[PDB]
RNA sequence: GCGGAUUUAGCUCAGUUGGGAGAGCGCCAGACUGAAGAUCUGGAGGUCCUGUGUUCGAUCCACAGAAUUCGCACCA
RNA sequence: GCGGAUUUAGCUCAGUUGGGAGAGCGCCAGACUGAAGAUCUGGAGGUCCUGUGUUCGAUCCACAGAAUUCGCACCA
RNA sequence: AAUCCCCCGUGCCCAUAGCGGCGUGGAACCACCCGUUCCCAUUCCGAACACGGAAGUGAAACGCGCCAGCGCCGAUGGUACUGGGCGGGCGACCGCCUGGGAGAGUAGGUCGGUGCGGGGGAU
RNA sequence: CGCUGACUGGGGCCUGUAGAGCACUGAUAGGGCUAGGGGGCCCACCAGCCUACCAAACCCUGUCAAACUCCGAAGGGUCCC
RNA sequence: GUCGCCUCCUAAAAGGUAACGGAGGCGCCCAAAGGUCCCCUCAGGCGGGACGGAAAUCCGCCGGAGAGCGCAAGGGUAGAA
C-alpha cells in the first residue's frame, strides 16, 4: 500500500501572473501590477526593474499594488494630467 | 614631501585560539580590548569538527593601546629577521602580528573608488 | 485541526477573563508550560492573557 | 552590486524611508565644521536654506546653542513661507547630541518634529 | 527537432565517448578542408569513427583538425511495449547545421593528406563536401 | 523490458538521533603437550556494492547504473 | 485523547508505622583453580519520574504533566 | 542681493561617470587633526559612532584636469530570423515575391552631462 | 441599449522563443601557463633534481543548451485617438 | 503505474493547452526567521602568523553580491528580504 519509483513522471499545476491593467490605461484603485502576491503596493506607476528605465501609466488614483521585486514597485508618483481641477 | 610615505603607526594585532573558557581572562589584564570570535571546521585533526563553537581569540590593538604593549611586550621576543613578510606586515610567537603603514594604505578602506592599494606605495 | 501529538498542538488563551479567547496553533518543541501575552476580551481592551488549555 | 551596494557607509534608503510622506525633507546635512539643512519636500520640490552656520556667520557658540539656533530660526524662517508640520531629517549619523540640537531648532522652531 | 529531457535530469552532463579532435600538422597559409550541407543529429559513433578511419590511412602532417562533436541523444524500446514510453536512452552527437566549417586538411603542400581526408568523406555518412579554403589548397 | 530486496576485514549475519562500529566461526604470535587437535591467553582487520547528489558531516537519508537472488510475464 | 494499572540501583523488582533507602542479579572483588566455572565471603548499586505543596521529618500524603501499559471510547 | 570662476550640501540621467597611472588644492572650503571630565558610545579600545578646540597638514577620503590598458557606449553598408503572399522537390527541406531587420563583427566614442540651495571668488 | 464590434492607421506600455552570444551556468575540443598524481634520477624525510604520461584552476585559438543567456527582433497583447 | 498541491522546461514570445512528455519538491514548520528602532557590508582569491601543513583563527589588500535568505525549484534582491 504505497508508492513507486524510476517513473519521475510528475506533471505540474497551474499559476495565473500577469501585468493586469498594462502601462497607461483608465487607472482604478485596484490591483496594480502582478507577479507576487502578498505584493506591497506603491504610488501610481513604477520604474524600477531588472532592466534599467521605468514605466508610466497615466492612470492616477488611491495607489496600485507589486509583485515582490520583478516589476518595481511604485513610487515615482504620476497622478497624471488628468488629476487636476475637474 | 618627504613628508608623506614616512610612516606613522597603524594597527597591530596579537591573540590566540584553542579548540576550547577564561584563557581570554588572562587576555584582558594584559591590554583591554577583548576579542570574541568563533572559530570552526568539521574534522579530527585535534578533535575540532564542530562547525560552529566560540575558540577563536583575538585581542585588537592598533595605535595607543598597541603602544603600551609594543612597549611592555617587545622586550622578551628574540629575533628580528626574516619573519618579514611582503605586504610591509609581519607575524610572529604564540599568535601576534602587525601591519605597515605607509602613506598609500587607508584608501584600501573606501567602499568606493577602492584603489587596490597599488604595490609601489605600499 | 489535525490533531497530531507532534509538537504540533492547538491552544488558546483567556483574558483574565475579559471573558473568552482567540486563535493560536503551537509546538511543546520548547517552552512548555510557557505561553502568556495581552489582548483586548469583550471585556473593555487589553488583559494579560495566558495562553495554556 | 548597483552603486549603493558596494560602496558603503550611507543608508540614504533610510532617507527615502521618511520619502513616502510625512513633510519636508527637513533633512539636516552635517559636516562639523557646521551644520547645514534643506527641506527636500515630494514632488521635485527644492528648499529654501532654512538654516545655516555661515548663512549668519559661524558664530563661536559651538556645537550645543550652535544647532539651538540655526535650527530655531530656520523653522522661523521657513513658518514665514507657509510650510507648518514638516518631517525631521536625521540627514546621518544617529541623532546625535549635534543632530538632537538642530532637532531642538525645528521643535523649539514651531515648526511641529 | 525532439530532443532531450535536461542537461542534467535524464541525460546531460557526458563526454559523449569518442576520440578528440586534433591531428595531422600545423601551416601557415595552405587551407584544406572538408565540411557538409546537410542536416543531421551527426552519428556519434559512425562519427567518432570515421574521422579516426581517417587517421587511419595516414598518419602525421595534414589540420587533421576536425570541429564536431555530438552532445545529446535519442531513446526507445524499454518496459512495456509502445504505449506509455518512459525512455532508455542511447547515440548522441550534433546537428550539422545545414552545412559548415567541418574538419581541416590544413597545410602548406601535402595533398598526400588531402586525399586522406578525401578517404575521410568517402566515409561518413551524408555526402559531405570537398572543398578548399582562404586560398584554396596551394 | 516491469515491481521488491540485496551486493560490508576469507564465510553466514546485526545496527531509525545518521554524527564516534560489532557478534559467532577463520588467519599469525604466546602457553598446555613428547606431538598435532578441542580448549584457556592477546592482538592484526574492512569501496558497509561502481559512480554522484542533499547535508557541517551519512555507507545507515535520497536519485541513476552494472553484478546478485526471487516474483511477473496470463485472455483470445 | 475516556478510564484503570504503576514510578525505587546497570537488569528484574520488594518496600505499610511518615523517621534504616532495601533484596535478587545480576554486576564487581576476595577466597579456591593449573586457569575459568561451580560453591563460600564481601561490596557497590540511587534524580525513590519531575515540580510545588502538607509535615518536626516525605519513596509513602495532596496537586499538573509525564511515561509505560491494558481496555474503550469513534458519522466531522 | 536677480551674470561667469570656485568649493560645499546635494539631486536626475541606473558605467559615453568604473578601474587604475600620474598630478594639483588648502587665504577661503573640507577633511584629516588636538584632547577626552560630563551627553552619548564600542559584545575590545571614544578606530567607526562622539563631545569640546588653537597650533600642524594636504599625505590620505576627497574635488578639477591629463592618460584608452582593462573595461562601458556604439552607427552606416551588411548576413540570420520572420509577419504576409506563392512556387520546387516523396525527402529531412529548398527557393522566390513584399514590409519588419538584431547580437557579435571593424569605425569610432567615453574618461560624465546636467538640476536647486549654501559659502564665497568677479567695483 | 445604438456606433460601442472583428479588422486597419496612430500612439504609448509590455512578452522576451527563432537567431545569436559567450562574462551567469553546465557541457566540450586544439593548445599555453601551472601545480595536484606521476614518471625516470642523487637512495630518495630527498622532500633536492631534470622531463617525454594524466590532470584541477587562469590565458589564447575554438564550439553545442528546452528546463543557460551581458544580447535580442519576426510577431501577439492592452488602454486611449 | 497514477490520481492533491508547490516549480522548471513544453506555452511558439499577453494570458493558456494534451500526452502513462521531461526533471524535482509538499500534507512541515518558526513562539521568535514575529513588530519596529538601532547598527553590519557576502561568498571567494591572494599575502602574513597560534594551537594550524586540505579545510579555520587574525591582520592587510581585490570584489554588477558568484555568497545571503530553515526546507524544491524559480523570481528576488545588500538599498537587502
Amino acid at each position: 500500500a504505497h508508492k513507486k519509483g524510476v517513473g519521475s513522471s510528475k506533471n505540474g499545476r497551474d499559476s495565473n501572473p500577469k501585468y493586469l491593467g498594462v502601462k497607461k490605461f483608465g487607472g482604478e484603485v485596484v490591483k496594480a501590477g502582478n507577479i507576487l502576491v502578498r505584493q506591497r503596493g506603491t504610488k501610481f506607476k513604477a520604474g524600477q526593474g531588472v532592466g534599467m528605465g521605468r514605466d508610466h501609466t497615466l492612470f492616477a488614483l488611491s495607489d496600485g499594488k507589486v509583485v515582490f521585486i520583478n516589476k518595481g514597485k511604485g513610487a515615482r508618483f504620476i497622478s497624471i494630467e488628468a488629476a487636476q481641477t475637474e | 614631501f618627504h613628508e608623506m610615505r614616512e610612516p606613522r603607526i597603524e594597527k597591530v594585532v596579537v591573540h590566540m585560539g584553542i579548540g576550547h573558557a577564561n584563557a581570554e581572562d588572562i587576555l584582558g589584564e594584559i591590554t583591554g580590548q577583548m576579542p570574541v570570535r568563533t572559530k570552526a571546521k568539521r574534522t579530527v585533526g585535534e578533535f575540532d569538527i564542530r562547525e560552529g563553537d566560540p575558540i577563536g581569540a583575538k585581542v585588537t590593538l592598533r595605535d595607543e593601546m598597541a603602544e603600551e604593549f609594543l612597549q611592555t611586550a617587545l622586550p622578551l621576543a628574540e629575533l628580528a629577521t626574516s619573519q618579514f613578510d611582503d605586504t610591509g606586515n609581519f607575524s610572529f610567537g604564540l599568535d601576534v602580528t602587525v601591519n605597515l603603514v605607509r602613506p598609500g594604505y587607508r584608501v584600501a578602506k573606501r567602499d568606493k573608488a577602492s584603489r587596490s592599494i597599488p604595490t609601489k606605495h605600499r | 485541526a489535525k490533531d497530531g501529538p507532534r509538537i504540533i498542538v492547538k491552544m488558546e488563551s483567556s483574558a483574565g477573563t475579559g471573558f473568552y479567547y482567540t486563535t493560536t496553533k503551537n509546538r511543546r518543541n520548547t517552552q512548555a508550560k510557557l505561553e502568556l501575552k495581552k489582548y483586548d476580551p469583550v471585556a473593555k481592551k487589553h488583559v494579560v492573557f495566558r495562553e495554556k488549555k | 552590486p548597483m552603486r549603493r551596494r558596494r560602496e558603503a557607509r550611507t543608508d540614504y534608503h533610510q532617507r527615502l524611508r521618511l520619502l513616502k510622506s510625512g513633510k519636508p525633507r527637513l533633512v539636516a546635512r552635517k559636516s562639523n565644521k557646521h551644520v547645514r539643512a534643506q527641506l527636500v519636500t515630494p514632488n521635485g520640490d527644492d528648499t529654501l536654506a532654512s538654516a545655516h552656520s555661515s548663512d549668519l556667520a559661524e558664530y563661536g557658540w559651538e556645537p550645543t546653542g550652535s544647532a539651538y539656533l540655526t535650527g530655531l530660526l530656520a523653522g522661523l524662517r521657513a513658518q514665514e513661507a507657509g510650510v507648518e508640520e514638516a518631517v525631521l531629517d536625521i540627514g546621518l549619523n544617529s541623532p546625535t547630541p549635534k543632530v538632537f540640537a538642530i532637532q531642538e531648532g525645528a521643535i523649539d522652531a514651531g515648526l511641529d518634529i | 527537432s525532439i530532443k532531450p529531457t535536461r542537461r542534467e535530469y535524464i541525460s546531460g552532463i557526458p563526454g559523449k565517448g569518442i576520440a578528440q579532435f586534433k591531428m595531422g600538422n600545423n601551416t601557415y597559409p595552405a587551407q584544406v578542408e572538408n565540411v557538409v550541407e546537410k542536416p543531421v543529429q551527426i552519428r556519434h559513433n559512425a562519427l567518432e569513427a570515421a574521422r579516426n578511419a581517417a587517421n587511419r590511412f595516414v598518419q602525421n602532417s595534414g589540420k587533421f583538425r576536425i570541429r564536431k562533436f555530438p552532445f545529446h541523444v535519442i531513446r526507445e524500446q524499454d518496459g512495456d511495449g509502445m504505449r506509455a514510453p518512459f525512455g532508455k536512452s542511447v547515440g548522441t552527437a550534433a546537428r550539422s547545421h545545414g552545412a559548415n566549417h567541418d574538419f581541416i586538411a590544413w597545410v602548406n603542400p601535402d595533398p598526400a593528406v588531402e586525399f586522406a581526408w578525401r578517404r575521410a568523406y568517402m566515409k561518413v555518412t551524408p555526402t559531405v563536401n570537398i572543398d578548399s579554403s582562404p586560398a584554396g589548397n596551394a
